[PDB]
């Protein structure tokens, strides 16, 4: 059970590698989505 | 010969960015691995403190202080691993900055060499116009 | 936009702004196709 | 510069000035290419 758990912990190590990769400088791409979410909320303000 | 060298330098850069990507991924493993340890480890301290509370409930002060020794040992290990984590995060941002810079360096080194090659080739083409015009028809055709 | 008006009628602001995102996406595509149309008409008179 | 305006809209001055650096880099490249264009047109009339 430990041997196969040592591989579980290797998948957790693969998850450190996934997080170690995870930042990309492309997060700014969310911003207009948020702004346009505000726009649809202004359409709610138009509705009432 | 120029084209061979300039392309070769660019080829090298493509290896390098992959090598540093490996090192980043490796560092992600170090953080993941230490998180995995530290998270469990800190619970292990609690578990043995809980075992000590069993002796508090009734019975063995010897067990109770023995269980403190486990708790202490774990605590000490967690401080060591917390220290190790600082070395990982510092090394991680070191790789990150090194890479981001290296990528910009590579990118512009390639692009500048390419547009230089293009303008150099265009320049010699324009010069070859002047040379071929200098290949004037004011020649031995007159002699014929 | 009509689907958005259903959310206006009652219910989900989330649906409403989601439906704005569809409307926007379409609008943007139509501007691209309007641009493409100018290239067609210019090329057409060129052939003519 | 538009990406910079997203940071103006709200958020990251770091993104905003980062986006200025892109804008600058491009501007500088365009001056180099404008220079290259003068060499082309001069060489063209030379050939002509």
């Amino acid at each position: 059970f430990e041997r196969m758990e040592n591989k579980v912990l290797d998948m957790e190590a693969t998850s450190q590698a996934a997080g170690e990769l995870a930042g990309f400088g492309i997060e700014n791409q969310f911003a207009q989505l948020e702004a346009s979410s505000g726009v649809e909320d202004e359409l709610a303000a138009l509705k009432a | 010969d120029p084209e061979k060298v300039l392309e070769q330098a660019v080829i090298d850069m493509q290896e390098d960015l992959v090598q540093l990507r490996q090192a980043v991924a490796r560092t992600i493993a170090e953080e993941k691995r230490t998180e995995q340890r530290l998270n469990q480890d800190t619970q292990e301290a609690k578990k043995w403190e809980d075992r000590a509370k069993l002796a508090l409930t009734n019975g063995e002060e010897n067990l109770a202080r023995e269980a403190l020794a486990r708790k202490k040992s774990l605590t000490d290990t967690a401080a060591a691993y917390q220290t190790q984590l600082a070395q990982q995060r510092t090394m991680s941002e070191n790789l990150r900055r090194n890479l981001a810079a290296l990528e910009a360096k590579i990118s512009e080194a390639k692009t500048k060499k390419n547009m230089l090659q293009a303008r150099a080739k265009a320049a010699k083409a324009n010069a070859e116009l002047q040379q071929t015009l200098g290949g004037l028809g004011t020649s031995s055709a007159t002699s014929a």
